[PDB]
């Protein structure tokens, strides 16, 4: 070969988007609850006074 | 070694600035405990809210 | 009124009262229930707001009726005296708040409970008591004075 494999040679533009489909979604499916437990917090604070 | 003492200067007027204001703040509230602060200064302009 | 003591080991250690819709048990205390239809209620554990499930049928539902919001300051119908203050308890004297026997309710004046003690050992030359109550609209609401044992 007159060339060298690199490591994301294979890698075409639909398999990038299924690694940021499956990557950015359960990340924010994280945040999403993180964020949930954040306002039910705020809420209980208010509710005390 | 100037530029450091520029920023060390000026950090030390932030402390003796903000606190200062910070004082002013909840000692005309931490007087009257049957009094409600008003949430525009409980949390935006000044730190410290509503303890119970 | 109905109360129920919880049975641990033959002595009473707390009390478990009972309000219109569910029943409440204290969650810091332990043992067992002092009726034969309060067994197959479902133990479970829950927050500080002292939650429990009142599962109790509808042959002895409507015992206490509760009271909304905007209690006024006035007299209070404690089991050991009174309580005449709203946003506080009452400074309670000393020999009330031994040991045991949390979980007592607060009464009204027109028979309604209002409130359950949950703790408030002794805090030196008067007492404060960490009690649940209702703020504006019938949020339930956990409050607690500042270094409060559980009683």
């Amino acid at each position: 070969a007159q060339h060298t494999e690199s490591f994301t040679s294979a890698i075409s533009a639909t398999a990038w988007s299924w690694i940021k489909v499956l990557v950015g979604g359960t990340s924010a499916f994280i945040v999403l609850g993180l964020i949930a437990t954040a306002v039910v917090a705020l809420v209980l604070f208010f509710h005390r006074h | 070694c100037t530029c450091v003492a520029i920023i060390m200067v000026s950090c030390v007027t932030s402390v003796w600035l903000l606190c200062r204001t910070r004082n002013l703040c909840i000692t005309p509230y931490k007087l009257a405990p049957n009094a409600q602060v008003p949430i525009l200064l409980a949390l935006l302009c000044c730190i410290k809210p509503t303890r119970a | 009124d109905k109360t129920f003591p919880i049975m641990l080991n033959g002595q009473v250690n707390g009390y478990a009262c009972v309000v219109g819709g569910r029943v409440f048990k204290p969650l810091h205390v332990e043992g067992r229930i002092d009726n034969e239809q309060l067994a197959a209620i479902k133990l479970k554990k829950a927050s500080i707001y002292d939650l429990e499930y009142g599962d109790v049928p509808q042959c002895m539902k409507s015992d206490t009726l509760q009271y909304t919001s905007d209690k006024p300051p006035g007299f209070y119908n404690w089991h050991h005296g009174a309580v005449q203050y709203e946003n506080n308890r009452f400074t309670v004297p000393r020999g009330v708040g031994g040991k045991g026997d949390s979980g007592r309710p607060i009464l009204d004046n027109k028979g309604r409970v209002v409130a359950i003690v949950l703790g408030g050992v002794n805090e030196g030359s008067r007492t404060a008591l960490s009690v649940v109550t209702w703020n504006q609209k019938g949020v339930t609401v956990k409050d607690t004075p500042e270094g409060s044992e559980p009683w």
